[PDB]
């Protein structure tokens, strides 16, 4: 049994002072995860870019929890739809980053991609990064993954550039709002509002605010 | 570059001058021809150089001005710079080849629109207020010439008087121009009346646009 005491008004607040409805309670979802004791506890994915987008380098960040062992490896598999289009094996420990060494938990794995499929609103080309922890000898610990999109974002000279050419946003705000279920959401809802907004060529939203 | 006195009379009346150097090769196909040719820099160099010699200690001289309409060429840049290190007291501005080039520390134009762009290739006429803030831009406006008053004109002028005011880095501008360059002619009684081009047998001519 789970006890959830929930607190209308807190601390909180004072800076939860959005013009909005104010409401309470769980309002989205809850879940149980089980985790290995040996696990991947964090991993960050960049995209790099030569200067016409004609080659790529995908960079990923992989942190674990639990005993640190030899035996242990991470393999980033990078797919474009069922083919897989590069991966990479290494064995934990990060490059030295001061003088106390580096991050024995840690591993970066680069992948080299060739004209790589560019994502953005026009065109949303996704790849799927798969982050398997296991033993060098073949046993998947576990696995996590990712929908990984090929695109720079970038200011330059006074410009906002994505994959190196100005954006025109065509943008609105949308607040997380349902005239039944007050702030809880839906996939349908959240369906329904994409439609629409791009059938009304938007091309951006804000998460106002939060 | 004027007579001697116009410089002490605005020294002592109080107006800004723009010193211009008596360069324009306007004819010219395309305008920088001549101004492009290192074979004409010393010409060039002599009619910006005695100029800055004779006229820098006059208080009312603001600005150094290269010259009018010879387009934009490598002479220019070199004129430029020679001002820029033997008077660091003045701006130098030139318009020849789209207002905004190398060889000007003021964006110049003339007869740019204050809220309507004109895309010309090669040497547009951006409006005003767009100008400004094209990308890594950070000079300030003033256009060498705007307001053609050309007779019945000057329609218009309140535009670029409330942009001048709203916008800190437009910078105002220079009306074109201040008199029309009628000549006195006498008819059969020696009446005097006032001619334009073309009325001295003068061909070909430009007719009324002195004026
Ligand atoms: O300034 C704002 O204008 C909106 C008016 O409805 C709304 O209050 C937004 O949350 C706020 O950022
Ligand atoms: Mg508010
Ligand atoms: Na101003
Ligand atoms: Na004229």
């Amino acid at each position: 049994r789970l006890a959830v005491m929930v607190l209308r008004w807190s601390d909180g607040s004072y800076l939860e002072d959005q013009d909005m409805w104010r409401m309470s309670g769980i309002f989205r979802d809850v879940s149980l995860l089980h985790k290995p004791t040996t696990q991947i506890s964090d991993f960050h994915v960049a995209t790099r870019f030569n200067d016409d987008f004609s080659r790529a380098v995908l960079e990923a960040e992989v942190q674990m929890c639990g005993e640190l062992r030899d035996y242990l490896r991470v393999t980033v598999s990078l797919w474009q739809g069922e083919t897989q289009v590069a991966s990479g094996t290494a064995p934990f420990g990060g490059e030295i980053i001061d003088e106390r060494g580096g991050y024995a938990d840690r591993v970066t794995l680069r992948l080299n991609v060739e004209n790589p499929k560019l994502w953005s609103a026009e065109i949303p080309n996704l790849y799927r990064a798969v982050v398997e922890l296991h033993t060098a000898d073949g046993t998947l610990i576990e696995a996590e993954a990712c929908d990984v999109g090929f695109r720079e974002v970038r200011i330059e000279n006074g410009l906002l550039l994505l994959n190196g050419k100005p954006l025109l946003i065509r943008g609105v705000n949308r607040h997380e709002h349902h005239p039944l279920h007050g702030q809880v959401m839906d996939e349908q809802t959240m369906v329904q509002d994409i439609l629409l907004m791009k059938q009304n060529n938007f091309n951006a939203v804000r998460c106002s605010h939060y | 570059p004027n007579h001697p006195l116009w410089y002490t009379l605005c020294d002592r009346y109080g107006l800004y001058v723009v010193d211009e150097a008596n360069i324009e090769t306007h004819g010219m196909v395309p305008m920088n021809r001549l101004t492009d040719d290192p074979r004409w820099l010393p010409a060039m160099s002599e009619r910006v150089t005695r100029m800055v010699q004779r006229d820098r200690n006059h208080p009312s001289v603001i600005i150094w001005s290269l010259g009018n309409e010879s387009g934009h060429g490598a002479n220019h840049d070199a004129l430029y710079r020679w001002i820029k290190s033997v008077d660091p007291s003045r701006p130098v501005q030139y318009e020849g080849g789209g207002a905004d080039t190398t060889a000007t520390d003021i964006i110049c134009p003339m007869y740019a629109r204050v809220d309507e762009d004109q895309p010309f290739p090669a040497v547009p006429k951006w409006s005003i207020k767009k100008w400004l803030s094209l990308p890594g831009e950070t000079r300030p406006l003033i256009l060498c010439e705007y307001a053609h008053a050309m007779g019945n004109s000057l329609g218009g002028f309140a535009k670029y008087w409330q942009a001048f005011r709203q916008y800190p880095r437009l910078q105002g501008g220079f009306v074109w121009d201040w008199v029309d360059q009628s000549l006195i002619k006498y008819d059969e009684n020696g009446n005097p009346w006032s001619a334009y081009g073309g009325d001295f047998g003068d061909t070909p001519n430009d007719r009324q646009f002195c004026m």
